[PDB]
């Protein structure tokens, strides 16, 4: 006569997410910290990109494998927000782990997120602001380009690279429907 | 090694008893079949006791 | 002990609610008394048990019980 | 000894332990840890079991029996293992503590299987197999939660046209009657054709070939081409020998020539003046389907080719290019042509359409439907308690243990629902007596409701093969009371 | 380059510095309470989703040593006055000064395509981690 | 406020009924009592569960 109540188990899968979250927690934002990662290559490299941090370290834990695959999909599509998504996945598991002892079923937890996601799209359409295609927005693009720059540097280099990055896209691409190609912009390292 | 006396006689009886107790389940049509697993991991299911003793691996002179 | 089993199981489906599981298990707990009497007497477990059920359960076209309930 | 019988139940419990939460449309995702560092996130039950490394030999027997049911039907693979796994759990104290002979339990399951099939036939409801709208909600079980959900309206017309074409009643009591006599293997075999559109996809009846014309200048429109089949191609077995082989075919003056193997350039000039197209590179497996859609007798030597061949019932010769590739359309068989915007889309529709037509035949074979969502599993357990009192024998104890395993399938959906399993199973059992087994379980909500509204129904042959294989799988594990090792 | 590339592709822009996360977490909390059209048991897990979106503004002030609870109450006080008036004013966290800020004047903006796939992307990733009841070790 | 809600969840936990379902039925009932302009007290029934 062997039958069980199916104990919660779970645990470390969320616990391992908390340890990985703290790695990218201080690495997010312009005021964050810059960490050094060197595995076997003897080459000092410092970057705050969440996708690069996971690819330069070998992780035996199966939990971080799914998180590593999420950064690869956001880079090939969105190309940004790699660290922000990691911080949202780990923090969401913390609030969901407390409800496990209460008896909340995980399927309703997954179903409850789809309901909040559909309702978020209605607020997302009203909150967003449309921007004109006119070429007079170069002054407005200066403050927007600094958003991604201030994150990866100490903010002293942003003022130098501000006119370079802004004038790089407008010079190569005239304003039409067309398309954009980042491969046409050469990169020289000295 | 050499073992004589009644010590080796009792070991031969217990050895044949352990082999006999395995085939007692296949006696008669109402009997139960058995699975023989080799080092490869495969097996077979049959109710015929003749093919069982041929595929059964037992190291013993009386076996 | 065997005759009361038919009366307990009849009230199980009559009383709604979660008590249906406890009523059915309440009659099963009385089957240990006849089982120990057969084991101590050398009789087989597969023999006495089905004979007791078939003796107290019959089809009688009438309300008044017949034959013998004293088995 | 008795230790081998315990390991058989333990091995069956270890295999079913993984698929416990894998039953039902609410099944969650599993993570399989590979020794090389890889993970498998797919929620498919039978796809994970093939990669599971097992030790006890009885665990390998459950994997082989699940593979057989996976080829016949697409679903219900985990249903058989869970149903057969819970039988050994309820019969564990009966085999050891109660000292019940194993064949008595096996014989009781054989008699219970006969009574179980009778209850399934009673709870079944009639369904029209010729209704195209009724088959939409049925096949939808294999449609929804997939990429074909948008084209499901067009997918229903493609599956029904292939099944109704190859089915033949032939009802009579003389030689025996197959119901609709469907053949999935040879006739329903699907070949993916790149290019095209899914909305405009139609069911073609005939043989299709993607090979183009082997000659630069040839007539692209032929009134009535006649298919000619041959084995040995045209070549030296030197110029007269190739022409002599053509004179045997040209004796009837055919307007079309199809060669299985390649055709040399010397034979192209001989058949050019005869007014016949040359088509090489034909597979051998498709030659059997060409003879049935044409009637040309397959002959090895060209000199033995019979004149009985006919090119009748040929739709069109049009070679017009579709998808940057020249095709050929020749439309007791059919050829399903799946057209789409890429090869990755057609590859997913392939397995989805094959599983959709397998469920489609399941309704065609048995013209009856059974309630899903644990309603069928619970309705049978109610009838088991009534027939247990009239047995009056030693088999009554193992027969009552079957009803406890029949209620595990509806309890499985409750474990994934999130509600109280004891509270729901108590009220659900009482609704089948006065409700004519119309009370099911709702997956999305989780409150016990009737199935008359949503109308969730499944064919009977799936329910019959599920309980039939489970008894055969549970009894087979009890047949082996001893396990030995060595070559 | 990839951040500016999304500006020419998509005409929609969203302000950063936690302006979208604070406004979305506050809106979703009071939206379901007024409508009550989902379920009583479902709204329990919905509250965890709203509290999980406030970690981003608390993380930016955590690295600088600022009190995450102090900057949280200052933003909520400014949003209460905006609900009474019929105008539209966005509130965001200023890391340099420590008080609130106007994201339109400061110029902090985030791409729409990046944040749209961030909510949907993190939803499926965080969900699959809770769907595995037992770790499966096999293959060797 | 959340520390005072453990008592109604503790009483129902020993009875076996889902503490999440009893919490939703009480909160939904108090909302309809305010709009009906009356005074109605609500409590947890351990036997039935509502």
């Amino acid at each position: 006569a062997e039958s069980l109540r199916r104990d919660a188990a779970l645990k470390v899968n969320v616990t391992s997410a908390e340890g990985l979250q703290s790695v990218l927690e201080t690495n997010l934002g312009p005021k964050g910290t810059l960490k050094m990662l060197v595995d076997g290559a003897g080459n000092i490299k410092l970057t705050k990109d969440g996708k690069v941090l996971l690819t330069e370290m070998q992780i035996q834990s199966p939990t971080a494998v799914l998180i590593a695959r999420a950064a690869a999909a956001q880079d090939e599509i969105t190309g940004d927000g790699t660290t922000t998504v990691v911080c949202l996945v780990g923090e969401l598991l913390r609030q969901a782990h407390r409800f496990i002892q209460e008896g909340v079923h995980p399927r309703i937890i997954t179903d409850g997120f789809e309901i909040a996601r559909k309702e978020s799209m209605k607020f997302l359409d009203e909150f967003k602001i449309s921007k004109t295609n006119l070429s007079n927005d170069r002054e407005f693009l200066l403050q927007v380009a600094r958003s991604s720059l201030l994150t990866k540097v100490d903010a002293d280099l942003t003022e130098v690279l501000t006119p370079i990055v802004t004038d790089a896209v407008l010079s190569v691409y005239d304003a039409q429907a067309d398309n954009l190609d980042l491969h046409m912009v050469e990169i020289m390292q000295m | 090694e050499k073992i004589s006396g009644d010590d080796i006689r009792n070991q031969n009886v217990l050895a044949t008893m352990a082999v006999a107790n395995v085939v007692k389940s296949s006696l008669g049509p109402v009997g139960l079949d058995k699975m023989l697993v080799d080092d490869i991991g495969d097996f077979t299911v049959t109710n015929d006791g003749a093919t069982i003793l041929s595929l059964l691996d037992v190291q013993h002179p009386a076996g | 002990e065997i005759e009361l089993i038919s009366r307990i199981t009849k009230y199980g489906e009559r009383t709604p609610g979660l008590l249906q599981l406890a009523i059915k298990q309440f009659a099963v707990a009385f089957e240990v008394v006849p089982r120990t009497l057969a084991e101590t007497a050398g009789l087989d477990v597969n023999e006495v048990l089905p004979n007791l059920y078939a003796a107290h359960n019959v089809t009688e076209p009438g309300a008044v019980k017949t034959d013998h309930l004293y088995k | 000894g008795r230790q081998a019988q315990i390991s058989n139940i333990t091995a069956a419990k270890a295999v079913a332990d993984v698929i416990r939460t894998c039953l039902g449309p609410k099944a969650m995702l599993k993570m399989l840890l590979d020794p090389m560092g890889g993970l498998v996130l797919t929620n498919d039950g039978h796809a994970i079991l093939r990669e599971i490394d097992v030790a006890h030999p009885a665990a390998k027997s459950m994997l082989e029996l699940s593979r057989t049911q996976d080829e016949e039907v697409g679903d219900g693979t985990t249903t058989v293992i869970i149903l057969a796994g819970e039988i050994l759990a309820q019969c564990a104290p009966y085999l050891i503590e109660k000292n019940i002979h194993p064949v008595i339990i096996i014989q009781a399951l054989k008699k219970a299987l006969t009574d179980a099939l009778e209850v399934i036939k009673q709870v079944s409801k009639p369904v029209d197999v010729e209704n195209d709208a009724a088959m939409k909600k049925l096949i939808q079980a294999s449609i929804g939660t997939k990429y074909v959900i948008h084209w499901s309206e067009k997918m229903c017309e493609l599956a029904l046209d292939a099944v109704k074409t190859v089915r033949k009643d032939l009802g009579q009591t003389v030689e025996g009657e197959p119901n609709f006599e469907i053949d999935i293997k040879r006739y329903v075999r699907v070949e993916k054709i790149p290019g095209g559109d899914v909305l405009d996809s139609r069911v073609l009846k005939g043989v299709l070939l993607n090979k183009d014309v082997v000659h630069p200048k040839m007539s692209r429109h032929i009134e009535n081409p006649r298919v000619v089949l041959l084995d040995c191609p045209l070549e030296y077995k030197e110029e007269e020998q190739v022409q002599l082989m053509c004179e045997q075919i040209l004796a009837v003056r055919p307007t079309l020539v199809i060669t299985e193997k390649g055709v040399s350039d010397l034979a192209q000039h001989y058949l050019l003046k005869g007014g016949c197209s040359v088509l090489r590179r034909v597979k051998k497996s498709d030659n059997n389907r060409i003879a049935r859609v044409t009637g040309a007798t397959i002959v090895n030597r060209v000199e033995d080719l019979k004149e009985s061949d006919v090119g009748t019932n040929c739709g069109l010769f049009k070679v017009e290019m579709i998808g940057d590739e020249y095709f050929s359309f020749l439309d007791k068989a059919c050829t399903i042509m799946l057209r789409g915007g890429s090869k990755d889309i057609l590859n997913e529709i392939d397995r989805n359409l094959q599983d959709a037509m397998a469920v489609a035949r399941n309704v065609m074979l048995s013209p009856s439907l059974s309630p899903g969502g644990g309603a069928t599993e619970m309705a049978v357990s109610v009838k088991l308690a009534e027939k247990a009192k009239q047995l009056e024998g030693i088999q009554q104890w193992p027969y009552q243990a079957v009803a406890d395993a029949m209620e595990c399938i509806p309890r499985t959906l409750i474990q994934n629902a999130g509600g109280d399993p004891i509270r729901l199973l108590s009220q659900l059992r009482a609704k089948h007596a006065q409700g004519n087994f119309t009370t099911g379980i709702d997956g999305d909500k989780g409150k016990i409701v009737d199935m008359v509204s949503y109308g969730i129904w499944e064919p009977e042959v799936i329910k019959q093969q599920s309980v039939k294989t489970a008894i055969e799988s549970a009894c087979l594990l009890l047949r082996v009371d001893d396990i030995v090792s060595g070559v | 380059l990839r951040a500016v590339a999304n500006v020419l592709k998509d005409k929609n822009i969203i302000p950063g510095a936690g302006a979208f996360y604070i406004a979305l977490s506050r809106y979703l909390r009071s939206a379901n309470m007024n409508k009550l059209g989902a379920k009583g048991k479902t709204k329990t897990g919905i509250e965890a989703f709203a509290e999980a979106l406030l970690v981003i503004p608390k993380t930016l002030v955590k690295n600088s040593g600022f009190d995450p609870l102090d900057v949280l109450a200052m933003v909520e006080d400014e949003l209460d006055d905006a609900q009474d008036s019929d105008e539209t004013r966005y509130v965001g966290v200023d890391l340099n000064i420590g008080d609130s800020c106007d994201p339109t004047i400061e110029g902090i903006w985030d791409s729409y395509r990046v944040l749209r796939n961030a909510i949907t992307g993190a939803t499926g990733i965080a969900s699959n981690l809770l769907l595995c009841d037992e770790l499966l070790r096999a293959g060797r």
